[PDB]
């Protein structure tokens, strides 16, 4: 059952907002930022599978 | 906004007050005070209409500019306001006192707590905000009996008592006032019996009652005695605990005082979390109420026999009540380790059951099909008054329990499985022949497959035992007594009966008939908070994927779908997750033009590997668009589908394994979206708005 | 051009009362190759008494101070030649005493600061003098308006 708590304490670091970095609280602004860079930057959109459709 | 929504309605209203040659002068205060309460924010104009108002609000919107700009004479004029209606005025003060408790929220000057001792210790200091608050604690005895004398929050270590004090005088008289401090009282518990359970804690007046029990012979010892009954109450059969150690040094009459003194050193310890559940349940029966049904959960789940004599009282008597359709993980905890719990929580879902029954919508007759011994006296409580709408919705839940998987063809899935076993096993009775039951008997899990598969097909529901069955009893010619080439035959039976065909589906006419044949039935509400009137219309296998079956119902129209080998559980608490998110933006959907609202997916699980859940409404999907477009350039460049979707990205990704690009998929990444437009999706909402307004708006 | 056709984006955001996320994506949108919208926008987000000293800011160095007497600045935020965004800052005579204030301090400003340079113009003034709070001087102001008035 030690596989529920690893997403409950993902989850909860990501609420608090050390999804990145677990020792910085990182404003909603940052995190929000964070994001957008990561779910838009071409590297990350092309290592998807062709399925996904990261072209369009 | 102000202008011209409110400036241009009171540029009218103070006109038509200012002709005195009737009642004109309450809505005018109204307006000029809702007007002053914006907030945000204009401050010039707040403070007009402030000076033109000077319906006691204008007491306490003034308290509020002044927090804008001047935090300290802020805090100081909300509190002198508080002290000030001692009348039987409920709306006003615990606004007050939640509006000071946001501002008093620092931790910033630090002079709450720091004159905590000037509660009781000849306060003389400091400023007039701390002489205010002092003056409007003391008042709570002028009027959840009491929080803390002495040893509930400071004696074992807990907030500031400002803030606790402030929470619970806020009660004065009846809304929102108890969550404030519910909440308050359960989150600083939660950290009190943490801190226990690593330390420990103990009250002068209890220890020295204790150390002048087991006189004469020694306190010292009763030192280590104290000391160790503090660290088990902290730490918490728990009780047995305590007596354990206490014989272990004294082994000595006493031995029910010694529990009794326990259970008041670990009493006050869990005080907090009392005055928490008495506090939210308060807050229930008078009116996020979903944060206090999961808070009152956990702490019952967590322990129940402290205090037992709160959540055992107000649970069953009249609990909100109820909240049936807001926390259904009542069941996840009603196969709970101790007695007492699960008592409850069956006399809740009867009660709950008892009134808009609609909610738990095959709460237990599902569970029942897989805790049962109190799913059981659940379904019969929740299903003996109107058993009609109970027994169809069980014979609705067989006829969807039937329809899956089918297994007709979870046959030759699980006998595909043999790319290399049959192979071994041929090779291997290759070598016995060389050499010359042991390859025979080799596939017994085949074989008990292959006897369950028929052990549970017997008497289009004479189809599957017509058309499914017509050759299963020859399919098993040589697999039964045994190479086993004899295998393809039920493989091929029914794949190609449903390759012959893209949406190979029958209508209600199949196994399940009943639906077809039931021309009416009660309200069911199929995974909603009413419309499941007679039937659906047809269902469909869903040739897009493997594997749902999409069916209306046509209620008082609503598609579904099935999905067999599926745990349609996680999905059931992702969605009710989702609502609760929802119901988090609901203080925030006020326009909020474009609400806030996650789009929700009704999940009903129907067992383990199965669940029913509607399809979908109205939504195109967006790989719909995409293919429209390629086919439509396709259509352009021949008159100058494939795609594939697939075969499209290894089309323009040969002239570069796994592979290791690395440093080349960026570039067909470019190459792709290079020639897709970018406004498919766009110009698609743009053409589908009627209108140019309602494309912004859209 | 793009001063132009940005302008226009941000009174439409504007007008809907609402939107002002929209404006904050041109604002930060500028890349292509102002800081005026940072603050077009804060009408809604903020204050319609905010976001229009910033407008007023903004609109320096490219003439005086344009300050007004009392606009409480200190605790009021606690809560290159463009030649058409200067006209385009009449935003202001909607953020500016327009809502009910003291409006003469500002249209005395807009023309002393005109004095100095050329196509600037201001909202009808008649319209706003409606803020006599008297029927006296109301009706006298009120005879001169485009429309024709009534006698019982």
């Amino acid at each position: 059952n030690s596989y529920a708590v690893s997403v409950w304490k993902r989850v909860k670091a990501k609420l608090e907002g050390r999804d990145v970095d677990p020792n910085r609280r990182m404003s909603v602004a940052e995190q929000v930022d964070y994001v957008i860079k990561e779910a838009t930057n071409l590297d990350n959109l092309a290592q998807l599978y062709e399925g996904w459709t990261a072209w369009v | 906004s102000t202008l011209q929504l409110y400036c241009s309605s009171a540029l009218e209203n103070t006109v038509s007050n200012r002709l005195s040659t009737a009642l004109r002068y309450t809505m005018y205060q109204n307006q000029l005070l809702e007007k002053i309460k914006e907030q945000t924010v204009p401050i010039r104009s707040h403070l007009m209409e402030l000076g033109l108002t000077a319906v006691q609000l204008g007491k306490t919107t003034t308290a509020q500019d002044l927090v804008q700009h001047f935090k300290k004479l802020s805090t100081q004029g909300q509190v002198d306001e508080k002290w000030g209606p001692e009348l039987d005025i409920e709306k006003t003060k615990l606004l007050y006192t939640a509006g000071q408790s946001t501002h008093a929220m620092e931790m910033l000057s630090s002079c709450a707590i720091s004159f905590c001792k000037s509660v009781k210790a000849e306060y003389a200091v400091a400023k007039s905000i701390l002489t205010l608050a002092k003056w409007i604690q003391a008042e709570w005895k002028e009027i959840p009996r009491i929080e803390s004398e002495s040893t509930v929050h400071i004696g074992v270590g807990e907030p500031d008592f400002i803030l606790g004090q402030l929470y619970h005088l806020s009660s004065v008289q009846a809304a929102k006032s108890w969550a404030a401090l519910a909440s308050w009282a359960y989150r600083w518990g939660r950290k009190v019996v943490d801190n226990a359970s690593q330390g420990e804690g103990v009250r002068l007046l209890p220890r020295e009652k204790s150390e002048v029990q087991n006189l004469l012979p020694d306190t010292i010892t009763e030192e280590e005695k104290e000391r160790i009954y503090g660290i088990l109450g902290q730490a918490v059969e728990d009780d047995m605990v305590d007596v354990i150690w206490r014989q272990l040094i004294s082994s000595c009459t006493e031995g029910v005082i010694k529990v009794w003194r326990k259970v008041v050193d670990r009493i006050f310890s869990l005080y907090k979390l009392s005055c928490s559940a008495y506090f939210t349940f308060l807050k229930l029966n008078a009116g996020m109420i979903v944060m206090a049904t999961l808070r009152l959960l956990r702490l019952l789940v967590k322990h129940a026999g402290e205090l037992r004599q709160y959540l055992e009282h107000g649970l069953e008597t009249t609990p909100t009540a109820p909240w049936r359709g807001i926390i259904p993980q009542l069941f996840s905890r009603l196969n709970h380790p101790e007695v007492y719990v699960r008592q409850s929580i069956c006399n809740l879902l009867c009660r709950v059951a008892q009134d808009s029954p609609h909610l738990i919508l095959y709460p237990a007759i599902v569970g029942t099909i897989s805790m049962q011994d109190c799913y059981s006296k659940i379904v019969d409580k929740l299903s003996s008054a109107n058993p009609t709408m109970v027994l169809q919705v069980q014979m609705l839940v067989a006829e969807l329990r039937r329809v899956t998987v089918l297994w007709d063809e979870l046959w030759l899935g699980v006998l595909l499985q043999q790319h290399m076993y049959v192979l071994r096993r041929i090779q291997q009775l290759e070598d016995e022949v060389k050499r010359v039951e042991k390859h025979t008997a080799l596939m017994k899990p085949i074989v008990f497959a292959l006897e369950h598969v028929r052990s549970i097909t017997a008497a289009e529901k004479w189809f599957q035992d017509n058309y499914g069955d017509a050759i299963e009893n020859a399919l098993e010619k040589l697999k039964t007594p045994l190479s086993w080439i004899p295998f393809k035959e039920i493989m091929l039976s029914l794949q190609q009966r449903a390759q012959k065909r893209a949406s190979y589906i029958l209508r209600l006419e199949e196994i399940s008939p009943w639906l077809a044949a039931m021309t009416n039935t009660e309200i069911a509400l199929p995974g909603e908070v009413v419309t499941i009137h007679s039937v659906g219309g047809t269902i469909t296998i869903l040739p897009t994927k493997t594997k749902p079956k999409k069916l209306l119902f046509l209620g008082s129209s609503y598609p579904y779908l099935f999905k067999g080998l599926e745990d349609l559980h996680l999905d059931e608490r992702i969605m009710q997750f989702l609502s609760i998110v929802n119901t988090m933006f609901a203080t925030i959907n006020r326009q909020e033009t474009p609400r806030f609202h996650a789009r929700h997916y009704s999940v009903t699980p129907l067992g383990t590997r199965s669940g029913l859940i509607q399809w979908v409404d109205g939504a195109t999907p967006l790989f719909g668009l995409y293919k429209r477009w390629q086919q439509r350039e396709a259509a352009l460049q021949a008159q100058k589908i494939v795609p594939r979707p697939s075969e499209l990205y290894y089309s323009k990704i040969g002239p570069a394994r796994r592979d290791w690009p690395l440093h080349v998929m960026k570039a067909v990444l470019e190459e792709l979206m290079e020639a897709t437009p970018p406004n498919l999706l766009a110009k698609e909402l743009w053409s589908s708005c009627t209108t140019p307004d309602e494309w912004w708006r859209v | 051009d793009e001063g132009h056709g940005n302008n226009q984006l941000r009174l439409v955001l504007l007008l809907q009362y609402l939107e002002n996320l929209e404006k904050l994506m041109y604002n930060a949108y500028e890349g292509c190759a102002p800081k005026v919208i940072r603050t077009f926008f804060y009408t809604n987000r903020q204050t319609c008494q905010d976001w229009l000293t910033r407008i007023r800011l903004s609109i320096m160095r490219v003439g005086l101070l344009a300050g007004q007497p009392a606009v409480t600045v200190r605790h009021g935020f606690d809560l290159l030649e463009v030649t058409i965004m200067m006209v385009v800052e009449a935003l202001c005579e909607l953020h500016c005493p327009e809502a009910i204030q003291g409006i003469a301090v500002w249209s005395s400003s807009i023309v002393g600061k005109n004095l100095l340079w050329i196509n600037s113009v201001a909202q009808q003034a008649e319209g706003r003098f409606e803020k006599a709070s008297v029927e006296y001087q109301e009706h006298l102001c009120a005879m001169t308006g485009v429309d024709c008035c009534i006698s019982s």
